[PDB]
RNA sequence: GUCGACGUACUUCAUAGGAUCAUUUCUAUAGGAAUCGUCACUCUUUGACUCUUCAAAAGAGCCACUGAAUCCAACUUGGUUGAU
RNA sequence: AUAUUCUUCAAGUGUAACCUCCUCUCAAAUCAGCGAUAUCAAACGUACCCCGUGAAACACCGGGGU
């Protein structure tokens, strides 16, 4: 494949499997042939956000526009993408598009959240979110920094000395009822149609 | 645009001249005697 | 002189690249357009040029001769270095027999 | 004139004319500070520890000890930092020689105020 | 300046070093145009980069090819990669992106080794 | 804004208020006549006694600097410095000195207004604080040595920022560049409040009413393209013109 | 202050404003500008650590020699402390003593790797690529300049992809791939 | 087969006489020079501050209004009785 | 002094005062010396014709040129 590939899947058929490469581009090989059935492009529908401590634009950070999980429907006709973004995603297989792309949070509280930060928050020597506030505290508990330098998805949520990053982590549909559950930061998120207030009719005269 | 790579200024110690210990910072041939020999001292004679 | 292989010369390090100058065909318009003086400058830019041949040529005769005789020196040194070093083995020998 | 924002300035000016000593951005937030021995160093009092400022904006010590600064105050005839922070203790630190004098437990819990006397330099 | 998108094109042992830029429509191989590639019977091998996207999008660009290395045959392998990989390399950069992957869908149902190097890396059983 | 933009501010304020020393040895240093080294070792005592002797001369040259003997060049008034002074008194020694820089002007190439004037730069403090009318009064002089030494004194306001690049230059500042002066719209509006208050007090002299005239050609010239440029520029040209007609003077 | 006289001197035998005892010799700064670390606080909270090395290193010299714990437990540890690499050989059961200093834990920084591997080409200037985000550890790029790497890990550091200083590299040798978008 | 005994051979072990600096006076010695509320000028060293080269990289992003500088187009003036 | 307050002395593998060694000296990189594969120019060397000097020497005098 083109370049680094992480989290593979396959369809139920047995015969098809579905790659999501550091290009963004996800790719759908056959088994039998080692040719591929197609690939489809992933780059630019995946949102990305700045973080506060960044000093590149959201647009041309390179953190966040693959996709590092993948997985079919049982139907063997769509796929459900989700990496270190903001958002996740339902390719359509063989007509190779997506369908709806779903923001997965829209918190100020986590990092990775907005395409653009406030302008007010920037004073001549930095943002205004990564000053210390800890010390301002009334208890003792809050007061004590023991953040170790350069812990990352470490052990414990105050050993980051930074806002926790969006990142949804592994993704995969329910056998049963058109659900998806996509595992994120703030918690296993599960999107569903339970409700149908919907009118998709069919053959109507 | 500020700067990258910023850092807290602080006290150089080998570079700083107000420390104690930093404020510190032709050829010479005696010539050998026009009275002198080889060894031998040429000069010295009575009273000595 | 060495003369690297060129497939060792490809992949070295950007730090050591070895720099080998081209030579140039097609002339140069400033190789067409300078002026050489000639006549009574020529045989007063031949003359530099040999008085500048001999003074490095007696420089690096006589520059030679010190590092023969820093050779002859250095074997007459050991020399004085051996003898005081066996001779002052001797005398913690005869120091300790009193001791 | 030296102030100190909560959140990261502190700036050394000159007060009368519009001189400007030093101007530090801090990212740690900042409670208390006072010019020391003149107007050339000054003691901010940082989120833990108490750090010692020259005119330029340089750090000439980071003090291990006075662990909790909130009010903090000098005495100019002893060369004798003091500070009270919101652990209880007391502590006194003699800046000529960089030797600390005499730590004092209070006894009665987080420092609320503190102001000198300097008739009597007791505090 | 002049845009331009190089691409290199791989096999056994020869290159191929594809400047693709935007001009009238000359496509040239070793200052030679590509009508006159050697093999004689290969020469609809590299007809298909031309061949099957259509021969319209070569009608703004240039297609500077130099090969070194390999025989006879393995350079027709590198001058029908480089053209594939100089022409869907240039639609990425200085033309429509929707050009690109109705590109590279077109390379792959047809060949996929117009596009990545397939190489023969040894197997021990 | 920032600090250090507010904090310049008040560096302005106090441009004139000696604090230490070294502030003292650069404001007191700076004059018309003496350079900087033996400028700053006199006394204003010293200086007055120039000024007194000086002035007497150029009221006899014409009576009326017999006034300002009585107020500004004074024996009580050494001890008066600017900044202790209210808000209202400030006024009025700048309503003085406003309507000394008139009768000075005219007498600007002899040389007892120079040691006149001296005093009133370097106890007044007229290279800081009012340098409009200091240089509105002496703008006609730019070829002379005598206004070279006036740009080598002022921080300049923020109106006359073409001479800006004349400050302590060797050369004079040359004819073009006093034109781009007069082309600005609001450096013009200067010139008519300087001229209607020249006019009023009737000492407009003819080498400074030439120079007038001949930047207000040329800035009519410089402008005869932009024809939306002229139209917003007679209330300022015709206005003096109606007003330099009401004089009694024939050159006028 | 003044270059005191002498008899200014004999008076002032100890005053000193800029070195004192309790500053320990600027040792904490002297490092700092060594390994060009942003934050201050960042060398004491690795010599809590560096300390805490020595605390285990110390009660585990305490034991008796021949004891299957003590030889098996500083063996065990010898394993993580190469590992993350912050002492140089695995032979000597006191380089954990001796070798364990915050000079050795600052330079599985991740600046010094890029200045080891020869990425960039000063200190500085890797902490100039890595905040202005071009490096990266296998998918992921990497942000904070202060990422201790691991010797397993010390492998995978690259530039990040399709950036314009992986693009100006592959110029010099003439071998940019636009298919890679490089 | 290895280890003693003896013989041989090499390696190694003790330094002393002064002077100064070391204690917030005083290193122990009277054989040693230093107690002053400063005002200027010169010269040198170091530090910021604004641009900036080897030499890049990244832009807290987008709009609206007003101001300036450069570069052509145009116009005017000077210019083969000599512009650069 | 009439259980606390104050005072004297003793002891504590008591010590966030105070002494001391470590917490620096890199599986690093630059700049300077040195200097190779090379390069441009000039001179000099070999052969070849030409010009001056000279009365003249296939000139043992100088010069130019390829």
């Amino acid at each position: 494949v083109y370049s680094d590939v992480l989290a593979l899947s396959m369809r139920p058929d047995g015969k098809e499997v579905a790659v999501s490469t550091l290009k963004g581009q996800i790719s759908i090989f056959n088994i039998e042939d080692a040719k591929q059935v197609g690939n489809i492009d992933c780059r630019k529908d995946i949102i990305s956000g700045r973080f506060n401590q960044d000093r590149f634009t959201a647009k041309n950070s390179e953190r966040s526009k693959f996709f590092t999980t993948i997985h079919y429907s049982f139907d063997g006709m769509a796929i459900v993408a989700g990496g270190n973004n903001n958002s996740i995603c339902l390719y359509d297989v063989p007509n190779e598009v997506l369908l709806k792309r779903f923001i997965v949070s829209r918190n100020m509280a986590l990092n990775g959240t907005l395409e653009f930060l406030n302008s007010k928050k920037m004073t001549e020597a930095g943002s205004l979110d990564l000053i210390d506030d800890a010390g301002e505290n009334s208890d003792l508990e809050d007061r004590i920094d023991n953040s170790l330098p350069g812990s990352q998805r470490g052990g414990d949520l105050s050993t980051r000395k930074m806002r926790p990053e969006v990142r949804v982590t592994s993704v995969q549909f329910s056998p049963t009822a058109n659900a998806f559950a996509a595992a994120s930061t703030e918690g296993l998120l599960i999107y569903s149609t339970n409700d149908t207030i919907l009118f998709d009719p069919f053959d109507l005269d | 645009t500020r700067k990258f790579g910023l850092v807290k200024r602080t006290l150089n110690t080998k570079k700083d001249q107000r420390l104690k210990k930093n404020q510190e910072n032709t050829r010479n041939i005696p010539q050998v005697s026009s009275a002198l020999f080889f060894q031998y001292n040429q000069a010295i004679k009575p009273p000595y | 002189g060495l003369k690297v292989p060129k497939a060792v010369q490809k992949e070295l390090p950007f730090k050591s690249q070895i720099h080998q100058m081209k030579p140039q065909k097609k002339k140069t318009y400033m190789a067409k357009r300078a002026v050489v003086l000639g006549g009574d400058e020529k045989k007063a830019r031949s003359f530099i040029q040999k008085v500048l041949t001999i003074s490095k040529a007696k420089d690096s005769k006589r520059k030679e001769q010190k590092a023969s005789q820093r050779k002859e020196r250095l074997k007459k040194l050991a020399k004085m270095e051996e003898e005081k070093s066996q001779r002052d083995k001797e005398k913690k020998k005869e120091y300790f027999a009193q001791n | 004139l030296l102030i100190t924002g909560r959140k990261g300035h502190v700036a050394s000016m000159d007060w009368r004319k519009g001189q400007l000593r030093a101007e530090l951005f801090l990212n740690e937030t900042c409670h208390s500070a006072t010019y020391l021995q003149n107007e050339q160093y000054f003691a901010v009092a940082q989120k833990k520890y108490t750090f010692i400022y020259d005119h330029e904006g340089t750090e000439l010590h980071r003090l291990k000890q006075h662990i909790e600064a909130r009010h903090l105050d000098f005495l100019p005839y002893h060369y004798l930092l003091v500070t009270a922070g919101e652990t209880g203790w007391l502590k006194y630190h003699d800046v000529s020689t960089g030797q600390l004098v005499s730590e004092l437990r209070t006894k009665a819990g987080p420092t609320m105020a503190m102001a000198q006397n300097p008739w009597n330099a007791v505090m | 300046a002049v845009p331009s998108v190089q691409t290199f094109g791989k096999k056994k042992s020869a290159t191929a070093v594809a400047h693709v830029k935007a001009g009238k429509g000359l496509i040239k191989v070793n200052g030679s145009p590509i009508t006159l590639v050697e093999p004689e019977i290969l020469r609809f091998k590299v007809y298909e980069p031309l061949l099957l996207v259509g021969l319209d999008k070569f009608s703004n660009i240039d297609i500077r090819v130099r090969v070194t290395g390999g025989g006879h045959v393995s350079q027709v392998y590198a001058i029908r990669q480089a053209i594939a990989k100089g022409l869907v390399a240039y639609h990425q950069k200085y033309v429509d992106e929707q050009s690109k992957n109705e590109l590279k869908k077109a390379f792959t149902s047809y060949d996929r080794t117009l596009l990545i190097a397939d190489s023969r890396r040894p197997e021990p059983k | 804004s920032s600090l250090s933009d507010q904090l310049a501010q008040v560096a302005s304020n106090n441009a004139t208020v000696a604090l230490d020393r070294k502030r003292r040895q650069k404001l007191h240093s700076a004059s018309l006549i003496y350079n900087s080294k033996t400028a700053a070792t006199q006394d204003y005592d010293f200086i007055f006694e120039n000024a007194s002797k000086a002035l007497e001369e150029l009221s006899q040259i014409e009576p009326k600097f017999a006034i300002f003997s009585r107020t500004l060049f004074s024996e009580s008034s050494i001890s008066l410095d600017r900044n202790v002074q209210t808000k209202e008194e400030i006024k009025d020694l700048d309503n003085a000195i406003n309507a000394y820089l008139l009768l000075a002007s005219s007498k600007w190439y002899l040389a007892p207004t120079l040691h006149a004037t001296e005093w009133l730069v370097r106890r007044f403090q007229i290279h800081v604080k009012n340098t409009e009318m200091l240089l509105l009064s002496t703008l006609n002089y730019y070829q002379t040595p005598v206004f070279k030494r006036i740009l080598s004194i002022i921080k300049l306001p923020p109106l006359f920022n073409c001479l800006s690049n004349f400050v302590r230059s060797e050369k004079p500042p040359t004819a073009l560049t006093m034109i781009k002066l007069f082309n600005d719209m609001d450096f013009l509006k200067l010139y008519t409040s300087y001229l209607d208050q020249c006019i009023k007090h009737n000492a407009t002299y003819t080498n400074q009413l030439l120079f007038t005239t001949c930047c207000f050609i040329n800035v009519v010239a410089f402008n005869s393209n932009n024809d939306e440029k002229l139209n917003q520029l007679v209330p300022i040209l015709l206005e003096i013109s109606a007003k330099l007609l009401a004089s009694k003077s024939k050159d006028c | 202050v003044r270059k005191l006289k002498h008899h200014e001197q004999k008076l002032l035998k100890k005053v000193d404003f800029l070195e004192w005892k309790q500053d320990q010799g600027h040792r904490d700064t002297q490092v700092m500008r060594t390994y060009h670390i942003q934050n201050r606080e960042d060398y004491h909270k690795y010599n809590r650590i560096c300390g805490d090395i020595r605390r285990l290193a110390n009660k585990l010299s305490l034991l008796p020699p021949t004891d299957p714990f003590r030889r098996k437990h500083e063996q065990l540890l010898l394993d993580k402390l190469y590992a993350m690499g912050v002492l140089t050989t695995k032979s000597k059961i006191s380089d954990l003593e001796n070798k364990v200093t915050v000079s050795a834990i600052c330079r599985r920084r991740l600046p010094v790797i890029m200045h080891r591997l020869k990425m960039a080409e000063t200190i500085q200037d890797a902490v100039k690529f890595i905040e202005q985000g071009h490096v990266r550890v296998g998918p992921n790029l990497i942000n904070d300049p202060a990422y201790l790497v691991t010797r397993n890990m010390e492998d995978y550091v690259t530039w990040v992809d399709n950036s314009k200083i992986k693009k100006t590299l592959l110029r010099y040798r003439n071998q940019i791939d636009d298919f890679d978008f490089s």
